[PDB]
């Protein structure tokens, strides 16, 4: 027999054997999640348990086959996905150790919580004590307070566990042939194979930062033009030529600046898209909200939401009665099994939000029928930005004017539109420069250009320079700001919020082609459309089969993320900036603080 | 006397895909009003003969195969199909003469804990010829080390069972089908 053969039949074997397990582990976290109970995490971590315990074991019988004997490219990246030794690399002390690092980062950001020195008796934790300060408190020292103490409190507690936590990673990844463990972050986007549409994991530090430097010019203004807004809110606090700090972002990290909305709207009189009171006295219920974002996949020509759907998912919260976990998020069970786990309200970010996790729902459906290790997107960017192109169409005017929602005669400004494309502009440009910074920061420090003794010096010396914010107060080796973000202290990668947020306006641009739009990209709504979606379903059914570059160019036509379909979509507000900063300072000065 | 199409069709007890029974009916008249004036079947294809002439129609002898598989294997009891199910259980043949008939069985043959009753055979040497039945158990030898009754590496068993449980998709829960082959006594 075929060594290939033989291993064609082994994954049959897996398959359906790994198909069991996994459901069995998926519904008990869910049974979790859904009615937290005693009883209910011991199910889902022995549920759990024997999934990993049952990887492990297939784990080693797939490496007794040559991945190199394998012609079909196909059977050979289920074999490659099964040969990860993973966390088992390490001996048994040193796994059993990592374990525990990794468990007392994540309980001690979560449990953590600071006391305010000028009441004691007043303790907050992240959520939502100090995260309700970062985005609605117009305090300067107060918001330096929040910031200064989450870094100071909880942050110097990671520093010893951070510094473990990276020696012992290295150690997992030089051990699988890998070049640090930054290097094993990249592999999801390698390709290796398939002639034209390879990508090496060195490739996409080098298309990252080619990228970035076309977004520079439109960060820069929206960094000039909110900090000419800051400073009429921080009076003598911040310089015009400096970089912005850190407390004064609208969130405990500067990640995004959502809750600058309201200290830099560029039109304050004109009236609000907020469809709120709208469903609430159309008697909307959550039924409504998930049958209408149903209708709106129907419309381009996605299927309905299966019956399971509609029986299993839980859309609105159990109350006293049955505690639950509300993260929206969209659960693929497998064997057919759909749902939705989101206390939905009647309100309009809601009714977005539903359709975010929908279209979660029907990538899972669509590439259903690839074998099992093959029902997952096309890289780790993939299935956020499809998601995200659903909310970008089901918020237009245009959508909720058609549903009932808004006025018919609601006058759509110049105005209004920059106001929007401002309020967009500060979550997702405002979010790219501190993406790529905080990622390229522990790539320098996996691949070992950082040391020990100047993390933190290097790590603000990268903050002014790149995403142009300065720290409040000095920070020596003892803090450890990056840490004090959930990402960083809970073993995530990063770059997939800079891949995903290419990704989608390059679906966006493309869809609203076949989608026959004319007007701006930011007014596109794909709704009745079967072309786009058409489109769209054509890289769904792919799953992680094809490479991600052959299934991008399945529907934007390019086999590398492209800058430019982002910039179109805020181009509008890029050329409305240059006229707002013609009075102002583009750019900043990497030297000036608050405290020099 | 009147064919006992009930003691098919109502039976409590479906058999397993892989050891699929079959049922001869002899001298007896039909009564095709009850299968075919219902909507409780999801699936009713027939072929070669049609759902409604077969009232004014006899036949020598009708065979009566029934088991039961998933929603999506449904697709595989048809003449034609080269499916696991069709190629290792049940296969019909080219020229088949009968019909096809399934329907939901949610609610009898998938318990929560996991119906593990319903198997179905996933390795086999070559494909099954039409109507062919295997019950064997033997270790099937996928390498070319010799498993010697013992199960190990590149030795699997052959036997694989369904895991049906209630909260699957439809495609996933328990269909039991009843396919009705015709043979040229019964007349209706
Ligand atoms: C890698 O291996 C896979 C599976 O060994 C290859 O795909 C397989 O291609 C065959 C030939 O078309 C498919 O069989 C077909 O099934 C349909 C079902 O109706 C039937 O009508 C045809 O007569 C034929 O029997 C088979 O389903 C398909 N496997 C899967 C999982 O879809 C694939 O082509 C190989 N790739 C390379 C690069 O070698
Ligand atoms: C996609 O095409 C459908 C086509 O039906 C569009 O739905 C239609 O939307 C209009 C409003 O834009 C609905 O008109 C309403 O009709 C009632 C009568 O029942 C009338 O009293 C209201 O004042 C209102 O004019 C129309 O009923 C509705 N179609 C159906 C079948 O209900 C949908 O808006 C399109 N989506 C787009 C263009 O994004
Ligand atoms: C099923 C349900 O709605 N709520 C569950 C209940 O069934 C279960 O017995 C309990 C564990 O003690 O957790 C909760
Ligand atoms: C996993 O570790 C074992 C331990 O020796 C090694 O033999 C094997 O090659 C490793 N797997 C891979 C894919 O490197
Ligand atoms: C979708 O479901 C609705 C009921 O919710 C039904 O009326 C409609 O025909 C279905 N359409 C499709 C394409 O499944
Ligand atoms: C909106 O358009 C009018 C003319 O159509 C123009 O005078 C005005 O300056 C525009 N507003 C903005 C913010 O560009
Ligand atoms: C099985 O019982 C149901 C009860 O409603 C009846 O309608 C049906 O005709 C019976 N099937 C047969 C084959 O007699
Ligand atoms: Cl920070
Ligand atoms: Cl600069
Ligand atoms: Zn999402």
């Amino acid at each position: 027999s075929t060594i290939e053969e033989q291993a064609k039949t082994f994954l049959d074997k897996f398959n359906h054997e790994a198909e069991d397990l996994f459901y069995q582990s998926s519904l008990a976290s869910w049974n979790y999640n859904t009615n937290i109970t005693e009883e209910n995490v011991q199910n889902m971590n022995n549920a759990g348990d024997k999934w990993s315990a049952f990887l492990k074991e297939q784990s080693t019988l797939a490496q007794m086959y040559p991945l190199q004997e394998i012609q079909n490219l196909t059977v050979k990246l289920q074999l490659q996905a099964l040969q990860q030794n993973g966390s088992s690399v390490l001996s048994e002390d040193k796994s059993k150790r990592l374990n525990t690092i990794l468990n007392t980062m994540s309980t001690i950001y979560s449990t953590g919580k600071v006391c305010n020195p000028d009441n004691p008796q007043e303790c907050l934790l992240l959520e939502p004590g100090l995260n309700e300060i970062m985005a609605n408190s117009l305090d300067y020292n107060e918001r330096l307070w929040a910031w200064e103490s989450w870094r100071s409190e909880v942050g110097k507690q990671l520093r010893p566990l951070y510094e473990e936590y990276v020696v012992l990673k290295n150690e997992m990844a030089r051990a699988n042939h890998y070049e640090d463990y930054g290097d094993y972050w990249r592999g999801d986007y390698e390709v290796n194979g398939v002639d034209g549409y390879d990508y090496s994991r060195g490739q996409l530090i080098e298309d990252v930062e080619h990228t970035f430097e076309e977004i520079k010019p439109l960060y820069e203004h929206l960094h000039a033009y909110v900090r000419a807004k800051l400073m009429n809110a921080y009076p003598s606090y911040i310089s015009p030529i400096g970089c912005l700090p850190a407390h004064l972002l609208g969130d405990m990290w500067g990640r995004f600046w959502t809750n600058l909305y309201s200290l830099t709207v560029p039109f304050g009189q004109k009236p609000n898209i907020d469809v709120t009171d709208a469903m609430v006295d159309q008697a909307w219920d959550a039924q409504r909200i998930f049958k209408e974002a149903e209708k709106f996949f129907v419309s381009v020509g996605l299927p309905n939401m299966t019956q399971g759907f509609w029986e299993n998912s839980m859309l609105t919260d159990p109350g006293n009665v049955q505690k639950a976990v509300c993260h929206p998020t969209a659960w693929d069970l497998g064997k057919g099994d759909f749902r939705i786990l989101m206390c939905t309200k009647v309100t309009m970010d809601d009714f977005l939000t539903a359709h975010h996790e929908m279209g979660h729902i029907q990538y899972d459906m669509a590439y259903a029928a690839q074998p099992f290790l093959l029902r997952n997107g096309a890289n780790e960017g993939f299935h956020e930005a499809v998601g995200e192109i659903m909310s970008l169409s089901a918020a237009t005017p245009k959508h909720l004017k058609s549903i009932g929602l808004l006025s018919p005669d609601f006058q759509e400004d110049n105005e209004t539109e920059i106001n929007f494309l401002l309020k967009q502009a500060l979550t997702i440009v405002g979010t790219l420069p501190f993406t790529y910074m905080l990622e390229k920061w522990r790539w320098m420090v996996f691949k070992g250009e950082i040391p020990k003794d100047q993390w933190m010096k290097k790590w603000w010396e990268m903050k002014r320079e790149i995403v142009g914010v300065v720290e409040p107060v000095p920070h020596d080796e003892t803090y450890c700001d990056p840490a004090s973000l959930f990402h960083v202290s809970n073993d995530y990668s990063f770059i997939r919020y800079y891949t995903r947020t290419l990704y989608q306006f390059q679906f966006q641009e493309a869809l609203c082609q076949a989608a026959k739009h004319e007007g701006p990209l930011h007014k596109c709504d794909i709704s009745n459309s079967t072309e786009a979606g058409q489109k769209l379903f054509n890289m769904l059914r792919l799953g992680k089969s094809e490479p991600w570059t052959l299934a991008l160019e399945n529907v934007v036509g390019a086999k590398n993320m492209n800058v430019r379909p982002l910039l179109n979509y805020f181009e509008p507000l890029f050329t409305w900036l240059k006229d707002q900063n013609k009075n102002s300072f583009v750019g900043w000065s990497t030297d000036w603080s608050p405290y020099a | 006397n009147l064919c006992p199409f009930g003691e098919v069709f109502n039976a409590t007890k479906f058999p397993s895909v892989y050891a699929w029974e079959r049922k001869k009916i002899s001298n007896c008249v039909a009564d095709y009003s009850v299968l075919y004036n219902s909507t409780f079947f999801s699936t009713f294809k027939c072929y070669g003969v049609s759902a409604t002439k077969l009232n004014d129609l006899c036949f020598s002898n009708v065979y009566a195969d029934s088991f039961v598989v998933k929603g999506d294997d449904v697709r595989q009891i048809a003449p034609g199909q080269t499916g696991v199910i069709a190629d290792y259980n049940y296969k019909l043949p080219d020229d088949f003469m009968g019909c096809v008939l399934a329907w939901n069985t949610r609610n009898i043959d998938a318990t929560s804990t996991g119906n593990y009753n319903y198997k179905y055979r996933l390795f086999r040497k070559s494909n099954l010829k039409p109507f062919e039945r295997d019950i064997s158990t033997e270790i099937y030898q996928a390498g070319s080390t010799p498993c010697n009754g013992v199960a190990g590496f590149n030795c699997y068993f052959p036997l694989r069972s369904y895991s049906f449980r209630p909260t699957y998709g439809v495609g996933h829960q328990p269909y039991r089908v009843v396919v009705l082959s015709f043979e040229l006594t019964v007349c209706g």
